C-alpha cells in the first residue's frame, strides 16, 4: 500500500515545521519568567496573604 | 443465722472491681478513640453502635472504684447520698444501654443480612441513629427508680453507712415487698429476658443465612463459614454467661423472701452475688474484642493510629 | 522504498529540533518561605467521587461534577447551592464554567460535550446543545466564549466546536495517545493539550496547526495549566513529576519532584504571580511548589481520597480542591 | 439573623437542593450496578437481549430489584484512564464464548481479558458473574475439535460436560484473590430463560456478603 | 412566562373571595410568589409572600389574620384567600414571580391583575416628586429616599425599580440598586448612597412614559414609594 508512506510524509512535514522555529535562549526566558513573578508578587494572596478584613473567605 | 462475708471477699471483690475498671476503661477508651479519630465517610454502618456500646461500657465501669471502696471498707460508704444515687443510676442506665446496644447490633445485622433487598427501607427508618436515640432514652428512664429510691442510711446493728433501695418512699404500708419484687422483675424482664430473646432470634436467622450462602469453594467458603458461625455462637454465649448469674441470683434471692427458704440459701445467695456482679462486668471488658476489634480493618485502623500519633 | 526515505528524513528533523534546543541551553531556571493555607469553606453535597471542578470568572461561583450524576453550582462564600443539574450520563469526567457565567459544559464516557444554559426565562437549567462527534471519552472541555468550546478526548484528538451549529470547525490531530487535558492561553489564541504519549502540544486555535511538541515525561500527562503570562506551561503526570515548559525556547525549563512522591499527579494550577505551582496527587493531598526554585513551599492536607481537581480563582484569593472523597474544600 | 431577606431565601433554596440530592442518593443506593465486559464477537449481545457511540446503559427490574448494566464496549480507548470509574459496581459480568477454544486463539484472548479485570487493583472486592456462552455450538465443535487446540494439557473426553468443566476451572483459577471475591459461573446459550435468575441470585449473594463485612462479621 | 389572575368583581364588606392566579410557561415550583395590591388611585402595596416549597410565609400587617396565601405546585396555581373584606381592600391584585439565589432577579414578572371591589418600624420610602413633565429624547432623573439604609453587610443594596405603563402591570427595570433587569434597554440605569437613590433614563422614549416606583427589599414587609409619573 501507500498509506504508510503518506503517514511517514505527514510526520516529516510536521517535524519540518517544528524544526523551523526561532528559539529564545533559556537565560533570557528564565529571566522574563522571574520578572513576571516579581512584578505581580504583591498582587497574589496565596503568596502574600490578605488581612482578614479583606478576605472574602474569612 | 445472720450474714457471713466468706471474709476473703473483702479483698477479692475490691481487687476484681479495680481490675475490671482498668481493663474496661482501657478497652472502651481505645474503641472510642479509634471510632472517632478515623475517616467518617469511609465507615462501616456498624460504628454508631460500636460507639454507643463503648460509651455504655466505659460509663458502666468508671464509677466502680466507689463500690470497690465501699466493699473494701466493710460496707461503709463515704461520699454520701449524692454519690449513691449518681453512681447507682449511672450503673443501671449503662447496664440497660449496653444490653440494648448489643440487641440493636443484632437487629441491624439481621435486617442487613437475612433479607437485604426487602428490608432496605426499614433499616433506613429504624436502624442506626434512630435506634441509638431510643435505647439511650429508654435506658435513662428504666433506671429512674434507682435514682429515686437509692439512698443512704445506717442500721442500729451495723453502725456503718450503706447504699440501699429505700422503698418506704413509695410504700408506707406492707405492700413494700411488691416494690422490691416489681422493680427486680421489671429490670430482669427488660434488661435481660427480652434483649436476650431478640439477640437469639436474630442470630439464629443470621446463622442460617451464613451457612446457606457459604457452601461453595470449600476452602475459602469453609474458612469463612466456620469463622462466622463460631463468632455468632460466642457472641450469644458470652452475653448469656456474663449476665445470667446476676439475674439468676437476684431472682432467687427475691423468691426466697416470699417463699421462706432456709437461711443457708439466703446467706449463700448474698455471699455469691458480689461475684455475679464481678462477672457481669466482664462483658464491658470483652465487648471491644467481640464487636469492635473482631473486624481486622478496625484492628488495623487502631494500630495505624497508635503507630503514628 | 519511499517509506524508509521519509522515516529517515523524520529522524534527521528530530535531531535538528534536538540541537536547536540544545543550542539555547545556556541556563536553567534554577540558576517563598512557607505556605500554610487553611480550609475556610467545605462544600458538602456530592454523593460520589468528584472528577471535575471549575471556577467561574467572578471568583465566587464554582461548578463541580461527580459520578452521582450531577453538577452543582456553588456559592463559594456562603456554601449555598445555587443550582443542581441532573445529568443524562453519570460518567462525567470534565466540566467547565463559561467566562460569561451563562453556560456550563459537561461530559465524559458518553463521548459528548453537553452545554447547559444557566440563565433561562423558565428559571430552570436546560441543555441547549449536545456536541456529539468525538469517538472517545471526553477528557476535558473549556469555553473560549459563549459560542465556542474546546474539547479533548480519548480518541487522541482535540476539537474546536461551534456551539450554535453543534459542529466541529477545527479538528486538532497529531497526538497518538488519549488526550487528558486542555489549557487555554490567557488570550484564547493557543491551546496546550496533554496526552498519554508523555508529551504535550501547543496548538494554534485559528488554524488546526501544531506549533510545538513538548516531550520529557516518563508517563502519561494528566494535567496542564498555563503560566499566567502565556509563555510557559506546567504539566503533571503519572511519573509523579510536574514539569515547567518554555514556549519561546521550546524547552523543558524546570522539574518539580521529591524522593517521597511516587504517586501520580492528577491536577496542576498556578497562583496569579505564577510563583506558586499547585499540584494534586494520588496521596490525597496537594503540594504547593515554589515554581521558580522547585522547593516544596507547603502542603494542603485534608482529603480522604485522591485529589482529582484543583482550581485557583481569577482574583488569586483562593484555591479550591476536589476529591474522590466527595468533598470540595476552599483553601486560603 | 445577620442574613438579608434575600439571603434567607437563597439559603432556603439551598436546603431544598440538599433535600432533593439526598432523596435521589437514597434511590441510587438501592440500585444494582453491573459492569459488562467480555470478548469481542461473544455473548454480550445475547446476555443483554435475554436479560432485557459511548457507554451504553440498560435497565432491568427483576423480583423487585432494580439493575443497571453498563456496556463499556465501543470505547476503544485506554482502559487504564477510565476503568476506575467503575470502582464500586456490585458486580462485573464477563462474557466468554466456549467456542473461542479453536478460533493466539480467541480463548487465550478471553482469558487474558478476564485476568486483567479479575486481578485489577480497582476491582479487588468486586465479584464476577461469568457467562460461558454458546454451549450448544461448543458441543457441536468439541466432538470434532478437542480442547488440546488451546489447552494442550487437556486429557479428558471431547464432550461438553468434561470439557466445559475444564474451561470453567481455567477461568476460576485466574482469581488471584479468592479471599475477597467469588466467581459465579453459568453455562448458557442463545436460547435460555435462567440468565436473569442467575444474575439475580449471584447479586443477592454479593449483597449479603457485602453486608456481612459492613456489619462487622467480616 | 404567563400569570393570570381571577376571583375579582364585587363583594360586600365582611364577605370573602379567592384569587387563584394560574401560572404557565415557567418552572413555577422553583419560584416564590408575591401578591401586590394597587388601590384604584394609589401606588403599590405588598400583601403576601409564599416561598418556593412553602417553607416561609409573610403577610402585610394590614391583612395578616384576614388573608391566607397558599400554593398548589402540581397545578401551577397561587391562591390568596381573603376573608372579612373591607372597603379598604378594593384594589387591583397582582400575582408576582420571584426567585432567590446568588445573581437572581426577583419580581421580574407580574401578571395582569384581578380587580376586586369591596363595597362600603417599617422601612418606608419617599418619592418626593409625584410628577415630571418630559419630552422624547430628554434626560430624566427619578429620585427616591429611604428611611433606612438599604445597604446590607453583604455588600448589596436592596433597591428595585419598576415601571407601570398606563393600562399595564408594573415591569421590573432594575433589581439590585444598580443592576439592570433582563430585556430592559441601556437607556435605563441607576445608583445611590444606600439612603438616596436615582433612576436615570438617558433619553426618554414615548413608550417609557408612565409611573416609576421605588421598592425596598431588605426586610419584610416589602415597601414601595408613592410613585413618580412622567408626563409626555
Ligand atoms: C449499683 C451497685 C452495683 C454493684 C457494683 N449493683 C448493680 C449494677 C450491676 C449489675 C451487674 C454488674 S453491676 N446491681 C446491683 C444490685 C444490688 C442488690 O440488690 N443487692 C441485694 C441487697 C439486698 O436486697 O439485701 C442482695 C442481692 C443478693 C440481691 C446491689 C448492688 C448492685
Amino acid at each position: 500500500n501507500t498509506a504508510s508512506i503518506a503517514q511517514a510524509r505527514k510526520l516529516v512535514e510536521q517535524l519540518k515545521m517544528e524544526a523551523n522555529i526561532d528559539r529564545i535562549k533559556v537565560s533570557k526566558a528564565a529571566a522574563d519568567l522571574m520578572a513576571y513573578c516579581e512584578a505581580h508578587a504583591k498582587e497574589d494572596p496565596l503568596l502574600t496573604p490578605v488581612p482578614a478584613s479583606e478576605n472574602p473567605f474569612r | 443465722c445472720e450474714y457471713t462475708d466468706w471474709k476473703s471477699s473483702g479483698a477479692l471483690i475490691p481487687a476484681i472491681y479495680m481490675l475490671v475498671f482498668l481493663l474496661g476503661t482501657t478497652g472502651n477508651g481505645l474503641v472510642l478513640w479509634t471510632v472517632f479519630r478515623s475517616s467518617r465517610e469511609k465507615r462501616r454502618s456498624a460504628d454508631i453502635f460500636i460507639a454507643s456500646l463503648a460509651v455504655a461500657d466505659l460509663t458502666f465501669v468508671v464509677t466502680l472504684p466507689l463500690w470497690a471502696t465501699y466493699t473494701y471498707r466493710d460496707y461503709d460508704w463515704p461520699f454520701g447520698t449524692f454519690f449513691c444515687k449518681l453512681s447507682s443510676y449511672l450503673i443501671f442506665v449503662n447496664m440497660y444501654a449496653s444490653v440494648f446496644c448489643l440487641t440493636g447490633l443484632s437487629f441491624d445485622r439481621y435486617l442487613a443480612i437475612v433479607r437485604p433487598v426487602a428490608n432496605a427501607r426499614l433499616r433506613l427508618r429504624v436502624s442506626g441513629a434512630v435506634a441509638t436515640a431510643v435505647l439511650w432514652v429508654l435506658a435513662a428512664l428504666l433506671a429512674m427508680p434507682v435514682m429515686v429510691l437509692r439512698t443512704t442510711g445506717d442500721l442500729e446493728n451495723t453502725t456503718k453507712v450503706q447504699c440501699y433501695m429505700d422503698y418506704s418512699m413509695v410504700a408506707t404500708v406492707s405492700s413494700e415487698w411488691a416494690w422490691e419484687v416489681g422493680l427486680g422483675v421489671s429490670s430482669t424482664t427488660v434488661g435481660f429476658v427480652v434483649p436476650f430473646t431478640i439477640m437469639l432470634t436474630c442470630y439464629f436467622f443470621i446463622a442460617q443465612t451464613i451457612a446457606g450462602h457459604f457452601r461453595k469453594e470449600r476452602i475459602e467458603g469453609l474458612r469463612k463459614r466456620r469463622r462466622l458461625l463460631s463468632i455468632i455462637v460466642v457472641l450469644v454465649v458470652t452475653f448469656a454467661l456474663c449476665w445470667m448469674p446476676y439475674h439468676l441470683v437476684k431472682t432467687l434471692y427475691m423468691l426466697g423472701s416470699l417463699l421462706h427458704w432456709p437461711c443457708d440459701f439466703d446467706l449463700f445467695l448474698m455471699n455469691i452475688f458480689p461475684y455475679c456482679t464481678c462477672i457481669s462486668y466482664v462483658n464491658s471488658c470483652l465487648n471491644p474484642f467481640l464487636y469492635a476489634f473482631f473486624d481486622p480493618r478496625f484492628r488495623q485502623a487502631c494500630t495505624s493510629m497508635l503507630c503514628c500519633g | 522504498s519511499e517509506l524508509d526515505q521519509l522515516r529517515q528524513e523524520a529522524e534527521q528533523l528530530k535531531n535538528q529540533i534536538r540541537d536547536a534546543r540544545k543550542a539555547c541551553a545556556d541556563a536553567t531556571l534554577s540558576q517563598v518561605g512557607r505556605i500554610q493555607m487553611r480550609t475556610r469553606r467545605t462544600l458538602r453535597g456530592h454523593l460520589a467521587k468528584i472528577y471535575a471542578m471549575h471556577w467561574g470568572t467572578d471568583s465566587r461561583l464554582l461548578v463541580s461534577a461527580s459520578q452521582d450524576g450531577k453538577l452543582i453550582i456553588w456559592d463559594s462564600y456562603t456554601t449555598n447551592k445555587v443550582h443542581a443539574i441532573p445529568l443524562r450520563s453519570s460518567w462525567v469526567m470534565t466540566c467547565a464554567y463559561a467566562p460569561s457565567g451563562n453556560y456550563v459544559a459537561c461530559g465524559g464516557l458518553d463521548n459528548i460535550c453537553s452545554i447547559y444554559n444557566l440563565k433561562t426565562r423558565e428559571g430552570n437549567v436546560r441543555v441547549s446543545r449536545e456536541l456529539a462527534g468525538h469517538t472517545g471519552y471526553l477528557s476535558c472541555c473549556r469555553f473560549l466564549d459563549d459560542n465556542q468550546i474546546v474539547t479533548s478526548s480519548g480518541d487522541t484528538t482535540c476539537a474546536l466546536w461551534d456551539i450554535e451549529t453543534g459542529q466541529q470547525t477545527t479538528t486538532f490531530t497529531g497526538h497518538t495517545g488519549d488526550v487528558m487535558s486542555l489549557s487555554l492561553a490567557p488570550d484564547t489564541r493557543l491551546f496546550v493539550s496533554g496526552a498519554c504519549d508523555a508529551s504535550a502540544k501547543l496548538w494554534d486555535v485559528r488554524e488546526g496547526m501544531c506549533r510545538q511538541t513538548f516531550t520529557g515525561h516518563e508517563s502519561d500527562i494528566n494535567a496542564i495549566c498555563f503560566f499566567p503570562n502565556g509563555n510557559a506551561f506546567a504539566t503533571g503526570s503519572d511519573d509523579a513529576t510536574c514539569r515547567l515548559f518554555d514556549l519561546r525556547a521550546d524547552q523543558e525549563l524546570m522539574t518539580y519532584s521529591h524522593d517521597n512522591i511516587i504517586c501520580g499527579i492528577t491536577s496542576v494550577s498556578f497562583s496569579k504571580s505564577g510563583r506558586l505551582l499547585l499540584a494534586g496527587y494520588d496521596d490525597f493531598n496537594c503540594n504547593v511548589w515554589d515554581a521558580l526554585k522547585a522547593d516544596r513551599a507547603g502542603v494542603l492536607a485534608g482529603h480522604d481520597n485522591r485529589v482529582s481537581c484543583l482550581g485557583v480563582t481569577d482574583d488569586g484569593m483562593a484555591v479550591a480542591t476536589g476529591s474522590w472523597d466527595s468533598f470540595l474544600k476552599i483553601w486560603n | 439573623c445577620t442574613l438579608s431577606a434575600e439571603d434567607k431565601a437563597a439559603v432556603e433554596r439551598s436546603k431544598m437542593i440538599d433535600r432533593n440530592l439526598r432523596e435521589d442518593g437514597e434511590k441510587a443506593a438501592r440500585e444494582v450496578k453491573l459492569l459488562l465486559l467480555g470478548a469481542g464477537e461473544s455473548g454480550k449481545n445475547t446476555i443483554v437481549k435475554q436479560m432485557k457511540t459511548g457507554i451504553v446503559e440498560t435497565h432491568f427490574t427483576f423480583k423487585d430489584l432494580h439493575f443497571k448494566m453498563f456496556d463499556v464496549g465501543a470505547q476503544r480507548s485506554e482502559r487504564k484512564k477510565w476503568i476506575h470509574c467503575f470502582e464500586g459496581v456490585t458486580a462485573i459480568i464477563f462474557c466468554v464464548a466456549l467456542s473461542d477454544y479453536d478460533l493466539m486463539n480467541r480463548m487465550h484472548a478471553s482469558m487474558k481479558l478476564f485476568d486483567s479485570i479479575c486481578n485489577n487493583k480497582w476491582f479487588t472486592d468486586t465479584s464476577i458473574i461469568l457467562f460461558l456462552n454458546k454451549k450448544d455450538l461448543f458441543e457441536e465443535k468439541i466432538k470434532k475439535s478437542p480442547l488440546t487446540i488451546c489447552y494442550p494439557e487437556y486429557a479428558g473426553s471431547n464432550t461438553y460436560e468434561e470439557a466445559a468443566a475444564y474451561i470453567q476451572c481455567q477461568f476460576e483459577d485466574l482469581n488471584k484473590r479468592k479471599d475477597t471475591k467469588e466467581i459465579y459461573t453459568h453455562f448458557t446459550c442463545s436460547t435460555d430463560t435462567k440468565n436473569v435468575q442467575f444474575v439475580f441470585d449471584a447479586v443477592t449473594d454479593v449483597i449479603i456478603k457485602n453486608n456481612l463485612k459492613d456489619c462487622g462479621l467480616f | 412566562v404567563q400569570l393570570v389572575e381571577s376571583g375579582g368583581g364585587l363583594v360586600q364588606p365582611g364577605g370573602s373571595r379567592k384569587l387563584s392566579c394560574s401560572a404557565s410557561g415557567f418552572a413555577f415550583s422553583s419560584f416564590g410568589m408575591h401578591w401586590v395590591r394597587q388601590a384604584p388611585e394609589k401606588g403599590l402595596e405588598w400583601v403576601a409572600y409564599i416561598s418556593s416549597g412553602s417553607g416561609t410565609i409573610y403577610y402585610a400587617d394590614t391583612v395578616k389574620g384576614r388573608f391566607t396565601i397558599s400554593r398548589d405546585d402540581p397545578k401551577n396555581t397561587l391562591f390568596l384567600q381573603m376573608t372579612s373584606l373591607r372597603s379598604e381592600d378594593t384594589a387591583m391584585y397582582y400575582c408576582v414571580r420571584s426567585i432567590y439565589y446568588y445573581g437572581s432577579s426577583p419580581f421580574d414578572f407580574w401578571g395582569q391583575g384581578t380587580t376586586l371591589t369591596v363595597s362600603s418600624s417599617d422601612i418606608v420610602m419617599t418619592q418626593a416628586t409625584s410628577s415630571v413633565p418630559v419630552t422624547p429624547g430628554e434626560s430624566v432623573s427619578i429620585s427616591c429616599r429611604s428611611s433606612k439604609s438599604l445597604l446590607h453587610s453583604n455588600g448589596n443594596t436592596y433597591l428595585y425599580w419598576f415601571l407601570q405603563r398606563p393600562g399595564q402591570s408594573p415591569q421590573l427595570l432594575i433589581y439590585r440598586m444598580s443592576n439592570l433587569a433582563s430585556g430592559v434597554p441601556d437607556r435605563f440605569s441607576g445608583s445611590g448612597s444606600g439612603t438616596a437613590f436615582t433612576l436615570t433614563i438617558s433619553r426618554l422614549e414615548a413608550e417609557d412614559v408612565g409611573v416609576y416606583y421605588c421598592m425596598q427589599h431588605l426586610e419584610y414587609p416589602l415597601t414601595f414609594g408613592a410613585g413618580t409619573k412622567l408626563e409626555l
